[PDB]
């Protein structure tokens, strides 16, 4: 407040001629719209949302490099003359729009995965972390990460956990929003992803559960689509066409590839594929050492006694678990699980839940 | 000069808000992406008075005249999507698709990924290079060149680097447009930009027009029989009078680039218009040993590592993933910390793509 | 609350070394009722070992006193762990400064852990040296010698050096003959020197043909050449040397003093030039041997850089001006009152035909940097107001409260002399100095008040050289000066506009941003010409020593810039030499794996800052593009047994296949165990008992 008044209150105060009128003569109003030629003639054609679409002029304010047609511009209401230029981030690209900052999900949260941290971190963070290295061997880093798994474990502690060490902004888009079953909304909404990361290029483009344009099929049902059939097409010159040292990446993570385009496959573009894999006992104990720090255990009862009993349960449920082991103390009107509440906590939890049984008595 | 443009907004602005403005929207009404005129009463002769919105649509009538450059006054006069009488010589063709069409005069591209597609190429001698070079052969021949050719093969994969390729010997000018753009069902948007690419190729002999995704556009689609829209049905009427009809053929030569010819109008598949077939095929360990030495130029390798062997070890593969063992060999190297990518480093390259692959 | 208001008002820093003291005197901190509150929970902690949680509670409510209290009995090595770990930042704040109590209560028994934590931070001159005598093994005395030579600060000049570094007999000292060459950059300099030649790359450079355009081949060759010896040019073709006169001739000898760097002699090689005719030829001879002797101070086997000292004072024109030049960046760490003697009355009358004052105000700063001396800072003052002898233009006049930016680094209270040459003339720069005199007070950086310090200058120009020291150890800060470096590129005068480029560029190594390099659109053509030449050579400084990777958004910038016309070649050339300088291939480092700068290397910067007149308006002296030799650390890393005599090692490699004493590497991590105090680069290992093996 001090500075600001001893300096940048007096270089306002003191010299008062230009670019206070500048927004006087042309007009008062505002209306935003979006340019669609501009010339060296000073005319040009603005629409608003609500397509009020005329013929104008233009005044000098920018340069004319600087103003290019379809983006958003500074207008006028009424006589929807050109009275600047505005950011072009007002413009409406896609339905859902999510930009996540400082991820929660690291490597360390995330357990016994190093078996896969290691797949995509070379495919994503070592080209963003080291762009130097596929420099030398002259080859071109991966774009694309193909995932496997179920959303919260596999197709999601993957993709934020990238995303903090690399310090890059969490870019999510929904695979369903790339088709809003209208014709010529895909080629669109792709190409406007790229142009968001585009520019200083601080963010990765992050992708989950696609349940459908991941599979045309041959016609517009049985689940696919007529749309999805040239939108997967000109998401290729997208990856093609987008060129850089690996600072934004597109992850896409579905169920089955063998749906997907040979096209937009195109080997060489995505050499990454990470299928998910039953993790063995040592995973439990990176879980089990987050959560201890906090709930405080017997002595009794170490990190090798809870992970004697492991069923089919990667990295999601042995929070659940612990779960019950704390609610069960709240009976017994206790803070501290102490070792007569973890056997009687764990029988509750391995036991009545899944009815099918995998079994060697086939004999 | 420097404070001239400054003041020139309390003299010289104050006529172009009226003549850029209050000219136009007079009447209740250069670049044009919109016209309309509102209750005007002229004269027969250049009268216009025609709103280019759905909404209350105007016609003229008494006789027929032609104003190619001003019709009347300019600015809202214009045509946009239906057709109406006189209006046709000043159609709204400004557009900022330039990013779309790219036309590159005689291409350098010779091999890349395309070795070993000589077998392809044999099939583009004769209905390509032959017309291109020496088309006074077909005087004493008798025959005559197919009117397109069409390309057919995997999706995203041989239709591109092999279109650029037989361009180079014939040394004509290779124009493509990308048909993304051209999926609109806009009216007037398909068929506009056929109709150059004909105008442009008659100004110079020996030229190549050729249509990337040819299924984006096609000869009819939903939209267009089911719609009430021109879109692809007058484009194809372009391809019938300019190439087949009118314009030549070995100075006027169109390709076409499908997924499949099941997705064309059979009008068009008929002979006459789209006659050869190119579909791509595997090609050989003589064609993979091409490639990998090219790429091996660009990218750090070994002085003794030996192509001729491992690439032996792999089937017959396409030429995307040809590409994709040289990227994947950098990436075991990178595992092994070494600045060059020696014999084992392409071993592991290759399993990869033969356990996930099998082609 | 009461210590937070008390921090806001006081005349010295954090911490006090007497423990039995209620603070009455004076300003107040402890009330009379605290007392009993800081023994309150030493007992609890102590024997349940709990000094992990204990010293947490230390860190909410900073209380110094509390800290030498905990220690008495049981685990003193588990106790070091958990400082490590949490003394430094617990809360969102940042206070460093509890480190210097426990140097009393260590003082006769530290620990292995403890005297590496004691020498980072703070590091006082008695802390610094406290590893020394609790360890008497002289195995490990050798890799902490490795890490003093980084370190310099506290013992640098005469009482080490030039005295201990002949070698010493006792338990706390340790130091032999060759730790003193093998450390610095001496012997392995040498060594280093000859694996550049067989991995030189292809060189841009010649000799052109005029002396006019000769410049701009100048700077290809020795700053290209740096490092990797070349007798072609030198030697046989002299007409990119000869033909060139005055301030060409002084740029001439300079580019081949940088080309001889790093040599066991720097002064024979350039004899050639050193003594002809006149003083133009006379003028880049001693300014190339004092770039030459960038690195070394007492010499090898004899004190070289002690017979340079009488060069200083010259009656020549052109010699004086390139000797103050030369000299005052090799003798550097070398505090000597011959030295201050001769410069205090050039840099008093400030003589142009004769003296060359120009450089002798930044000569006192790039020397004695790094001291504790009061009367350097007491004749510039009395200088500063009178305006003493033939001292009349303000620009020099400037020139000296420029140069006053440095020397009152590390001396405390003393300060106070560059407080009244800001009240006595007025200047924009030393408008901002007075509130970064401070944090010599509280001896470092980070506190609450001085961050809402620079808080009331922004919300001009000198009050960003605080701020990116913040933002080097902590991220909160840092994430808001970006914020801010957005709004302050629009001022009046150009000083705050050309420091944004510069600040980012030298840490550019360690952590490259691509956000400054798209703000320099506006940079590269703003108004003025100087600004578009200047940029080019901005530019470069931000790139050297990589090339391309994450600097290919800086290289978008730079081919907005290809050629123009003849004498448009060097302006362009001034960021192709930068990225070739080292061969393409070198570091910038002016920090190590203490927490701590080196001032030395700060002092260059600022040096920098304060020249570079050249490439800017009112051009001086062509010398001038020669100056970044001064902050350049060589690039090394040695492979030492467990005796620390040179030998080959297998180990983990650096940035060159095969690590040896002086190869080129840095920027490694290092997992092994070493002996005290681990640090990366330079490093001696070892092996435990159980098996015998140098990895």
């Amino acid at each position: 407040f001090v500075s600001n008044s001893e300096i940048l209150k007096p270089f306002e105060k003191k010299q008062e001629e230009e670019k206070k009128q500048l927004e006087e003569i042309r007009g008062n109003p505002l209306s935003i719209g979006t340019l669609e030629e501009i010339i060296d003639d000073d005319h040009a054609i603005v629409t608003s949302p609500t397509m009020p679409d005329y013929y104008v002029s233009i005044l000098s304010f920018v340069d004319k490099e600087l103003l290019e047609p379809g983006c958003s511009v500074l207008l006028h209401h009424k006589t929807m003359s050109i009275v600047g230029v505005l950011q072009d981030d007002a413009d409406p690209m896609v339905s859902v729009m999510k930009m996540d900052k400082s991820p929660t999900e690291s490597y360390s949260d995330i357990g016994g995965l190093e078996s896969q941290i290691q797949e995509i971190k070379e495919s994503v963070e070592l080209p963003l972390t080291h762009p130097e290295l596929y420099e030398e061997m002259g080859i071109k880093p991966p774009k694309g990460v193909i995932l496997y798994g179920a959303p919260g474990t596999g197709k999601t502690l993957l993709a934020k956990a990238v995303a903090n060490q690399t310090s890059a902004t969490f870019l999510r888009i929904v695979g369903s929003e790339l088709i809003q079953k209208y014709l010529g909304d895909g080629p669109r909404l792709c190409r406007q992803i790229f142009k968001v990361a585009g520019e200083n290029a601080p963010s990765i483009v992050f992708i989950d559960e696609i349940d459908a344009i991941g599979t045309k099929r041959y016609d517009s049902n049985s689940g696919g689509e007529r749309e999805i059939q040239r939108t997967m097409l000109e998401l290729l010159n997208q990856l093609d066409g987008f060129d850089d040292r690996g600072d934004v990446k597109v992850i896409m993570a579905t169920n089955k590839i063998e749906t997907l385009d040979p096209a937009l496959i195109r080997p060489g573009r995505i050499d990454r594929k990470i299928l998910f894999e039953n993790p063995d006992l040592s995973t439990k104990k990176k879980i089990l050492g987050i959560h201890t720090s906090k709930m405080n255990l017997s002595e009794d009862v170490n990190l090798e006694t809870l992970v004697t009993t492991k069923d089919d349960l990667s990295g999601a449920d042995i929070q659940a678990m612990c779960t019950e082991a704390g609610l069960l103390a709240l009976r017994e009107r206790r803070m501290q699980v102490t070792a007569e509440d973890f056997k009687q906590a764990k029988e509750r939890v391995m036991k009545n839940k899944v009815e099918e049984n995998l079994e060697g008595l086939y004999l | 000069l420097k404070q001239t443009e400054n003041d020139l907004k309390d003299i010289e602005a104050r006529i172009k808000e009226k003549a850029g403005v209050k000219e136009s929207d007079t009447g209740l009404a250069h670049p044009l992406q919109v016209a309309r005129c509102t209750k005007i009463i002229k004269g027969e002769d250049a009268k216009y008075v025609i709103n280019l919105k759905q909404i209350a649509k105007f016609v003229v009538g008494l006789g027929e005249r032609v104003s190619p450059t001003d019709i009347e006054e300019g600015m809202r006069v214009g045509v946009d999507r239906s057709k109406y009488n006189i209006e046709l010589p000043l159609p709204p063709r400004i557009d900022p698709s330039v990013t779309m069409m790219t036309v590159e005069e005689k291409p350098d591209v010779t091999y890349s990924d395309v070795g070993g597609c000589k077998d392809q190429i044999e099939k583009l001698r004769e209905v390509v290079e032959l017309p291109l070079l020496s088309p006074e052969r077909f005087a004493t021949l008798g025959i005559d060149p197919p009117k397109g050719i069409l390309l057919y093969g995997p999706p995203g994969t041989g239709k591109t680097l092999c279109a650029r390729a037989v361009a180079n010997r014939t040394d004509a000018t290779f124009i493509r447009v990308i048909g993304s753009e051209l999926v609109q069902k806009y009216v007037g948007e398909g068929a506009r930009m056929v109709r150059e690419l004909f105008e442009m190729a008659r100004t110079k002999k020996a030229c190549i027009i050729f249509f990337d995704e040819i299924d984006a556009v096609g000869g009819a689609r939903f939209d267009d029989g089911a719609g009430g829209d021109n879109e692809v049905q007058r484009t194809m009427l372009e391809l019938i009078t300019q190439l087949d009809g009118f314009d030549p053929r070995g100075n006027i030569k169109v390709m076409f680039a499908t997924n499949r010819p099941n997705t064309l109008d059979p009008a068009l598949l008929r002979p006459g218009r789209i006659d050869r077939k190119v579909e791509f095929s595997l090609p050989d360990l003589e064609g993979r040993a091409n490639i990998f030495r090219i790429h091996s130029k660009s990218m750090s390798v070994e002085r003794g590592i030996r192509w001729e062997l491992i690439s032996r070890l792999c089937p017959n593969s396409t030429g995307a993933e040809l590409r994709s063992v040289c990227t994947e060999a950098g990436m075991f190297a990178i595992r092994a910390r070494r600045k060059v990518a020696t014999e084992k480093d392409f071993l592991k390259a290759v399993d990869k793509v033969i356990s996930g692959y099998k082609k | 609350d009461q210590v937070e208001k008390d921090a806001e008002d006081e005349t010295s820093s954090d911490g006090s070394k007497s423990d039995g003291s209620a603070a009455t005197s004076g300003f107040e901190f402890s009330k009379e009722d605290t007392l009993r509150l800081c023994l309150d929970i030493v007992p609890y902690f102590l024997k349940h070992n709990g000094e992990e949680d204990a010293v947490d509670l230390l860190l909410e409510i900073e209380s110094i006193d509390k800290l030498p209290q905990f220690v008495d009995e049981n685990t003193f090595q588990r106790v070091c762990q958990y400082m490590v770990a949490c003394v430094p930042l617990l809360p969102p704040p940042e206070d460093v400064a509890f480190l210097k109590t426990a140097y009393s209560i260590y003082l006769s028994q530290n620990e292995l852990t403890d005297a590496i934590a004691l020498a980072v931070r703070l590091g006082e001159e008695d802390m610094i040296r406290s590893v020394f005598d609790a360890t008497s093994d002289p195995v490990m005395h050798k890799q902490l010698a490795y890490i003093l030579a980084a370190q310099k600060t506290s013992f640098e000049y005469e009482g080490v050096q030039d005295i201990i570094g002949n070698g010493k007999l006792s338990e706390h000292f340790l130091y032999l003959a060759k730790e003193l060459n093998l450390t610095g950059p001496k012997v392995p300099e040498d060594i280093y020197k000859s694996h550049l030649d067989n991995s030189k790359s292809v060189f841009s450079s010649a000799g052109l043909d005029s002396a006019q355009q000769n410049l701009a081949s100048s700077f290809v060759n020795g700053f290209l050449n740096l490092g990797y010896c070349n007798d072609k040019l030198i030697v046989d073709n002299d007409n990119w040397v000869y033909k060139t006169k005055g301030d060409g001739m002084t740029s001439a000898v300079a580019s081949i003093g940088s080309i001889y760097q790093w040599n066991l002699d720097g002064l024979q090689q350039l004899d050639k030039y050193l003594y002809v005719d006149e003083p133009e030829v006379k003028a880049g001879a001693l300014l190339g041997i004092g770039i030459s002797a960038s690195g070394v101070h007492d010499g090898e086997v004899e004190p070289a850089l002690l017979l340079l000292q009488d060069y200083v004072t010259n009656p020549d024109t052109k010699i004086s001006s390139a000797a103050i030049l030369g000299l005052g960046i090799a003798f550097a760490g070398s505090k000597n009152d011959e030295v201050l003697g001769l410069l205090l009355p050039i840099a008093a009358s400030t003589d142009l035909p004769i003296e060359t004052a120009a450089m002798a105000s930044l000569a006192l700063a790039h020397v004695f940097v790094g001291t504790c001396n009061g009367d350097i800072t007491t004749s510039i003052m009395d200088n500063f107001l009178e305006r003493t002898a033939i001292e009349l233009k303000t620009d020099w006049v400037r020139f000296l409260a420029l140069a006053l930016g440095i020397l009152y680094m590390g001396q405390g209270e003393q300060v106070d002399d560059v407080l009244e040459t800001i009240s006595a003339i007025e200047h924009p720069m030393t408008s901002a100095i007075e509130v970064l005199v401070g944090s010599c007070a509280y001896t470092g950086t980070g506190d609450v008040l001085l961050i809402q310090d620079l808080l009331h200058r922004l919300t001009l120009a000198y009050a960003v050289l605080g701020i990116a020291l913040i933002a080097l150890g902590e991220d909160i800060g840092k994430e808001m000066s970006l914020r801010h470096f957005g709004h302050l590129m629009h001022y009046g005068n150009e000083h705050i506009r050309r420091m944004v480029p510069l600040a980012m560029g030298i840490v550019s190594v360690s952590d490259p941003q691509m956000k400054v390099f798209d703000t320099l659109t506006r940079f590269s053509h703003d108004a003025d010409l100087e600004v578009s030449m200047n940029s080019i050579f901005a530019m470069g400084l931000c790139g050297a020593g990589t090339n391309n990777a994450r600097l290919a958004q800086l290289l978008r910038q730079l081919a907005s810039y290809y050629s123009r016309e003849q004498d448009a070649l060097f302006i362009t050339r001034l960021a192709q030499g930068l990225l070739h300088l080292g061969k393409g291939t070198m570091t910038m480092d002016v920090f190590n794996d203490a927490h701590v700068l080196n001032k030395v290397t700060l002092a260059s910067i600022l040096t920098t800052a304060v020249g570079l007149v050249s490439p800017s308006f009112m051009l001086k002296h062509h010398q001038l593009f020669y100056m970044l030799n001064a902050g350049i650390r060589p690039k090394f890393i040695l492979a030492l047994n467990d005796e620390g005599e040179p030998i080959k090692v297998n180990v983990r490699v650096g940035q060159p296949v095969l690590l040896n004493h002086g190869e080129r590497a840095e920027l490694e991590t290092d997992e092994y165990i070493s002996y005290t105090s681990h640090i990366e680069g330079v490093v001696i290992l070892k092996k435990n008992p159980d098996y015998r093996e140098e990895e």
